[PDB]
């Protein structure tokens, strides 16, 4: 057992009743002094560095060409000038082990924290020395981290995308689903997780050239799909990870949902094919009312109507799809159905909740598309246009896929530096510049719509552990009042800076004229209420800080009118797996599930506390599952309606509670407004 | 007052052969001479006989006759750990340690060795003897399966048990201390129903059900020191176990309510050391808030 | 050909009443109509009273006469899960489910009712008439037991598999889907051993002795019929519970290597919703023609 | 029970020790005096018939507007003038319950045996009514059959393709195999079965750009190509089947075989995908001198040589391969990968043997490409090239997949009729119609392979019930003679009417020039070594017919010479499974399997026997799993020097035999020169 490695687990061991918290520094000093240090190679300079990274093909040319030598050095001082000290062994840990540069053989250690930084930095530059220094200051202050993707891969030749999130809208004809299945083997290859709308694809027992019962439904296609992942599984790396959407009217919805219970058989069941369901108004208030419901058969509505189920709105459509004979449909219980979901997520976390109308009442670019689907994590909600992929040697009608750009703001870090605005826009610059320089050549759709929506996300993470360093529980009405500001103040930045760019570069995003950022409708709420905190602590907490008030929100909304607005979406809070833990960070903004966690890496056992877990806020970081869901569905519907798209909802349950509790926190999150939900933990 | 008690620890008990691994005793039967590998595997060919007439005979036959589905349940549990356990976990000892010609041989020498068919022949006599609501051959029969399970066990135990205890072939041992954790609690079940039917009988009754006792056990005995002699002789242990079965008599006489016969000895202190979630319904008050 | 791939798949699907917790079924049970509760409790008594014969008399009566220490195991082991496990199991969702007065009620009414004895009382007769190294009258018994697990029983657990299916009665359903399954098997393996019977007769007794399968198939059918409408007409199921009672007759018919008698039919999916060539080496010269 | 299943039954009850044979055709009286006359649908006359059937989508209009109405009548008249009867139950049954046109509904009978000969040679003809009339000659007096898509769907609206068999060559990319699983979902979605050859596909444990240990070899893409199948599964009519083909001296040859073995865990076991497996010449060397073989890895002969493992001669490169420390390889034994192949084909008759050298060294074609896999039935031996499937707009290199049409001469009736010559060139002629009008759109090499290649696929049917009903022997020398003669006539009059093709439409086949048919070296054995009938009773079952010898053969060689061949490929024995039925014969060039065959359709059994099947023949209807497969081995090569492409070969073996009885067959059929080895069928 490394010295390290004890002296982190010397933190369970209590001295005087108390955990020692602080021996866990000790280990990260030990950690670089043993480990760290021994096996990073050094060079004689920063030039010698850079030769034989970007000789032994690690780095790439053409980002580093964009700099003269002397401002590649200013940047890396820059970096290394904040003296930057992981403060828990786990942090330093995952980056060492995740993110920092190794050679080809695995064995030594090429890029420190810093030069990870210096080096993302200077690709999101694109040639500026002093933005790069920004981008620098930016990181080393962990006020921002981009995402797993970009972070990792960004300045590396030997690389995946630098999005890891497409959704794929799938046409219902075999062409379709061929060109889908290999969009999702390219995308996969890339690294990237993979969401299919599969809502447009006809049932099962439907008709191909007016044959009668010859389709076999959306499993097949998830079967086809869950073979093409596991094939394309980033090179054996990591296990291929993908997603299916099925609206809840469609009538594979239960054989969909059979794709996960545990009886189904191996002709049934998918495996590494997450899914979700996309619920509508209608459903829930056919659920609510008792009354059956009725699940259709997309074909026969395509035929009837000539559009597709989930192109409509089923709210105004239902009745004339149930009382339309040619329209083919099967009788269901939707409170069975409800039960059904709240089992299956009980048993496996699946599926995905999607509230369509919760997400679509609130989407800006309606006039677009209606968001039909979400990501593999959840929180991506955009609108969709599906591809005509016809026969060979035949033009292709090429739609819109969405490929949105992930990067979280350390709300923790961010505001103890009084530089929400400056994070907000330095991210919002970064997203963009690796929206831009993304260019997927075996999907069109997903770089047709990158080129034409210039859709980023912008997410946050250490809210629970803000929070909590700072004597508030994430229950706690403060709690969901810091969070009203906070994001209100994310979000007002996020459009002051997509306006900017907008203005500056003369352009915005594709049918941004019929968005409601164009008509002012978005605006609405935001220049008739005021989101200042109602708490004085809160106000406290902002301090040194100007709060956007109904006035600025006012003028925000003449800037957009008159200059418009670059990205089509701005805001996403992803899940932010394992770049919480370089950051001493707090998962997202979800609270946390437990005060210490415990893993086993090799043959050897570690101990990660909490960012910033002490005695005196032993009792403020409640764990996830102790907490009240109703309080954390309040809370995230507090922060959604400042997100444009979705935030990855995790719901934490214990064992004891049942299938009706589940349902209840699922309505309650569909009448508090919640987009969508992302898993189901059961303790 | 005691069935339930002993169908909770009989089910608990529950196990297979299999959830143990024999290959590392190996090496240990590879060292032993050929005088104690022929004993050891002579030993458990002897238990593996008494388990398949306990298993195929014995218990259900006592199941049949005692009145109750509770104590029903019990001894068709112990008559299935009988022949579906117990007597399988010696196949499985030797599939791993002998080749088929040496377990070919043993199955053919249990059925021509002279003592080993006495006491079949005795036990099962007694066991096929029963009539239906007679209490006094199902007693009778009881006496007969509880010197079987706390008496005639115990000359093929003390070798396992032998080995166990010097560090030697302890997989195969861990097999036989679990038979053997069986075969106590079912020796003592046995005997408190067996008590039962004694307490009802007159005090003349008594004195000669105490005789039939008596004289079933010596008989018995003058067979198993002829029995052991001829097994142990040739590793020479044969005084050692002749103390064994003595000690153990007289735990099969005190499961029967009777004192001890024997005077008390002292053992080998080797063969001592071998010792989905809840559903509720939608409720239409959850659809409001 | 088949006893020990048996003992394997019988021994690893062990389980006890204790796993599955109960309690939560009172949040459906609470939801059914009186006629709903009525005739679950009285078809949960029949299969409870059915189970019982084939624990006390069924099992063990063929394990006795049937030959071979691996097949007396096998049985016995079946033996064991009928009055140790799948008795308890009924008892335990009887309990949960009813107050201790209606429950003797229930079974007061079941053990008078008509349907339910008829077929009792038939089975039974069949495995009192065994006759000691009387093969014929064996494999009668054996073709008895085939009916009872696999056939017979479908009456009764279609009423649990129709609210396991809806997501009603879960625990319960649950425990019926594990009893279910061993019935299965248990029939299954009892077929086996009645064809190895048929197969060692004549021709003119084969005929016979498929008249006799035949007959008694047909007798019981007519019962089933009878038994149905009588439990199943008030909550409207009886139509789908003879598609039901027709394929499990098949089944048993299979089980015995007979002919399917029923056409076949599609079931209640409710219900559905709850269910070597010898190697030689080349030798050289085999390349040179 | 129906009368006509009683009198088909009655067969079986024997009378005086005797099969009441003539029952049998009592009982077709019975199934068209109660059946097929009741459910067949009148009309007043032909014009109401094929209005009817054309304005119900049930034919297509095209091909019968090139005639006008007077000439289809004669056409159809012509067909009804020879009073067809067919001679036993189940060929009047297998028409009309596979091939006869039926109701939308498939309540009644639209379609005749003549009716559906008058369609087909209507549309083989192509507007021209002595044509027609030729083609229903030839038909109805059963000369000649289209194969089951071509007889089943000529001339209907509601038709696939006329194409039985397509073989693709998939490159090692992902693009091509996500390209190879779409046109295979298309193919088979056409109802033709797939063949796949993945030789080229790297192994297992291979680098996808510098990163090892990285490919699923081609196990993953098998069980890509296997969920595929199954989902395009004929409208869930007919299980899709497709076929994988691998070279002997893949790395992945036992995972491969792997794939049908008996105990192969879910992950790796393939069940709708049959196996073939290709065998060079140097793996029996290897395999007869008891040296240990080395399997390769294509990508790393890839990288070393610039061209695939399986592009290049094996024979002469193999020794390169093992010397060369770039290339990676795996030590084998061949005598244990012989006796898996013997085990495994015992156990399920897979995989397919292809002999590539024993293919090779007779390809007319090497100069296009080496023959490197074979058809799903193995039979189809053509040149290939592989394509190169490029990212999204991005320019694909379209190279040659194979596609010919199946069609099968009756030798019975053919030599009863002796009528060799005009039976084969017009047979020749409606291949060539066949493969004129198809036109796949979303399978370009296949859609280039058909418009250069121009590949027929003209077969023989009921050899073993010609050579029983005139009592030789099929295994005697006699037979064998006959099979020679017969099927050198048949070479000859298609080489003469691809010729004349050639010369009447002023064009060859693409790279005809290369071809061994250009430079006279195909007619070599043709031109020195006489094939007429080396004994009295062959030649007199030839007399009435001119045998060619050497001087029309030379005849022929100049012929070709001056004006080319129009068809790359013209000869393959197709195992022509159904429609053997109809025709009243035995299924192709093999061994009748039983003499009389019990099989159940519904609830009935029906019993049928060989065609001619009688008392005085019924020892020369000796069953194959009876005969020595040395001899039907002899039959099979003696064929096969008449036939450009293979022959579906299946070994009838006996449960007693060994493996090494196997691998001995396999071995001999090897020395004989047997290209391709179908099914080893166990009895
Ligand atoms: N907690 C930590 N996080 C990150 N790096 C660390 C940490 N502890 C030590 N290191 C690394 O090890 C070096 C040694 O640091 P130490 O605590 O011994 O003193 P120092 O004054 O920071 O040293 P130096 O002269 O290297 O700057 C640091 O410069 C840094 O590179
Ligand atoms: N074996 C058969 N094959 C094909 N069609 C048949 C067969 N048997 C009967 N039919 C059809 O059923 C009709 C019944 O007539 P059948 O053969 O009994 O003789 P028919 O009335 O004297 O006239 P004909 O033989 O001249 O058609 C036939 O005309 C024919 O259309
Ligand atoms: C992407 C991918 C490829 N492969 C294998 C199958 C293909 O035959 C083979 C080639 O993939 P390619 O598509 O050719 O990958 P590449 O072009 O980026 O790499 P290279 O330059 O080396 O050609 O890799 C996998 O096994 N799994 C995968 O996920
Ligand atoms: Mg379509
Ligand atoms: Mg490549
Ligand atoms: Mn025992
Ligand atoms: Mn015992
Ligand atoms: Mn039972
Ligand atoms: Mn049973």
């Amino acid at each position: 057992v490394p010295k390290w490695i004890q002296l982190n687990n010397e933190i369970m061991i209590q001295k005087d009743g108390k955990f020692q918290f602080d021996k866990d520094k000790e280990a990260v000093h030990s950690y670089f002094v043993d480990y760290i240090n021994q096996n990073t190679v050094f060079f004689h300079n920063l030039k010698e560095k850079l030769d034989y990274l970007v000789e032994n093909q690690y780095y790439e040319e053409e980002f580093l060409s964009l700099y003269s030598f002397e401002d590649i050095k200013e940047v890396f001082k820059t970096a290394y000038a904040k003296k930057f000290r992981f403060p828990s062994f786990m942090s330093a840990f995952k980056f060492y082990n995740d993110y920092a540069l190794k050679t080809n053989d695995k064995k030594k250690i090429l890029e420190r924290y810093e030069d990870r930084i210096s080096i993302v930095a200077l690709f999101f530059a694109n040639g500026d020395t002093e933005k790069a220094k920004e981008y620098v200051n930016l990181m080393i202050n962990q006020e921002y981290q981009p995402s797993t993707p970009t972070f990792l891969n960004a300045g590396r030749k030997r690389r995946g995308e630098l999005v890891s999130c497409f959704l794929l809208e799938v046409n219902d004809s075999l062409n379709d689903i061929s060109r889908a299945i290999d969009i999702s083997m390219q995308l996969s290859k890339l690294g990237g997780g993979v969401s299919l709308n599969l809502s447009k694809l006809r049932a099962k027992g439907e008709a191909i050239k007016d044959v009668e019962n010859a389709t076999k439904g959306v499993v097949g296609v998830m079967k086809l799909l869950d073979n093409a992942f596991r094939y394309a599984d980033q090179m054996g790396q990591r296990q291929g990870s993908g997603a299916a959407y099925l609206n809840i009217f469609h009538r594979d919805i239960n054989d969909f949902l059979d794709t996960k219970k545990i009886s189904a058989d191996e002709d049934v069941r998918v495996k590494t094919l997450s899914i979700g369901v996309v619920i509508p108004d209608k459903f829930v208030e056919l659920a609510r009312e008792d009354k059956a419901a009725y699940v259709f058969y997309p074909h026969t509505i395509y035929k009837e109507y000539g559009q597709h189920m989930d192109e409509m709105d089923m709210n105004e459509m239902y009745d004339k799809f149930v009382d339309n004979p040619r329209v083919k449909k099967e009788k269901i219980n939707p409170r069975k159905l409800l039960e059904k979901l709240a089992m299956l997520r009980s048993e496996s976390g699946y599926p995905y909740i999607m509230f369509q109308d919760n997400v679509n009442k609130v989407h800006a670019n309606n006039h677009i598309s209606k968001v039909k689907f979400s990501n593999l994590c959840s929180e991506v909600l955009q609108a969709s246009q599906v591809s005509s992929y016809t026969d060979y040697d035949e033009e292709d009608e090429i739609g819109l896929d969405i490929s949105c750009n992930l990067g979280s703001l350390n709300i923790l870090n961010v505001m103890e530096h009084k530089s929400i605005e400056k994070t907000v826009k330095l991210a919002t610059d970064s997203l963009t510049h690796v929206s831009e320089t993304t260019d997927i050549r075996n999907a069109p759709a997903v770089r047709r719509a990158n080129k034409a929506m210039k859709s980023i996300g912008l997410g946050a993470m250490n809210l629970h552990g803000y929070l909590a360093q700072n004597g508030i529980a994430y229950e706690s009405p403060e709690a969901r009042d810091f969070a009203n500001t906070f994001f209100m103040m994310v979000n007002f930045y996020s459009i002051q800076r997509s306006a900017e760019i907008a203005k500056e570069k003369g352009e915005t995003f594709d049918q941004y004229e019929g968005s409601t950022y164009a008509t002012g409708e978005y605006f609405d709420k935001y220049v008739s209420t005021d989101f200042s905190p109602k708490y004085e602590k809160i106000a406290n907490l902002f301090e040194g800080m100007h709060i956007p008030t109904t006035e600025d929100w006012k003028k925000l909304k003449a800037f957009v009118a008159e200059h418009g607005m670059y990205h089509s979406y701005r805001l996403c809070i992803a899940p932010t797996g394992s770049i919480s833990y370089v950051q001493s960070s707090t998962a997202s903004v979800m609270p946390i599930m437990e005060r210490i966690e415990e893993r086993t890496y090799g043959n050897s056992k570690t101990y990660y506390p909490m960012p910033g877990l002490a005695s005196n806020n032993w009792f403020f970081y409640k764990e996830a599952y102790d907490m009240d869901m109703f309080k954390v569905v309040d809370m995230i519907a507090t922060i959604q309606q400042h997100i444009d798209q979705g935030i990855s909802f995790t719901l934490f349950l214990k064992d004891t509670m049942t299938t009706r509790d589940l349902n209840r926190i699922d309505l309650y999150a569909h009448h508090r407004g919640i987009k969508t939900i992302y898993y189901a933990r059961t303790k | 007052d005691f069935t339930q008690m002993f169908y909770n620890q009989n089910v608990k008990q529950f196990w297979l052969p299999e959830e143990i691994a024999l290959n590392g005793d190996l090496l240990t039967w590879k060292y032993l001479g050929k005088n104690e590998q022929d004993t050891y595997m002579k030993v458990l060919a002897g238990l593996t006989l008494l388990d398949t007439e306990q298993g195929n005979t014995g218990m259900p036959i006592v199941a049949e006759h005692v009145d109750g589905h509770q104590r029903k349940a019990v001894l068709n549990f112990m008559a299935m750990m009988e022949n579906a356990v117990h007597a399988k976990s010696y196949s499985n000892i030797f599939m791993t340690l002998a080749p088929t010609e040496t377990i070919n041989e043993v199955f053919e020498w249990v059925k021509q060795n002279k003592y080993l068919q006495k006491k079949a022949q005795m036990i099962v006599g007694l066991y096929k003897a029963i009539q239906k609501d007679d209490e006094i051959s199902l007693f009778k029969a009881m006496v007969a399966s509880v010197y079987l399970e706390s008496f005639l066990f115990y000359s093929g135990f003390y070798y396992p048990l032998y080995f166990y205890g010097q560090g030697k072939l302890m997989q195969s041992g861990e097999i036989i201390n679990l038979i053997l954790r069986d075969e106590a609690i079912h020796g003592v079940y046995v005997g408190l129903l067996a008590q039962e039917i004694y307490n009802k009988q007159t005090e003349e009754k008594k004195a000669e059900l105490r005789e039939f006792a008596i004289d079933l056990l010596n008989q018995l005995y003058e067979n198993e020191l002829e029995y052991t002699e001829d097994l142990y002789d040739q590793v020479g242990l044969s005084h050692d176990v002749k103390k064994f079965i003595r000690y153990n008599a007289n735990k099969a006489l005190m499961n029967l309510g009777f004192d001890p016969y024997f005077e008390e000895e002292d053992i080998n202190p080797i063969v001592l050391n071998g010792l989905k979630a809840t559903v509720e319904p939608l409720k239409d008050d959850d659809f409001y808030f």
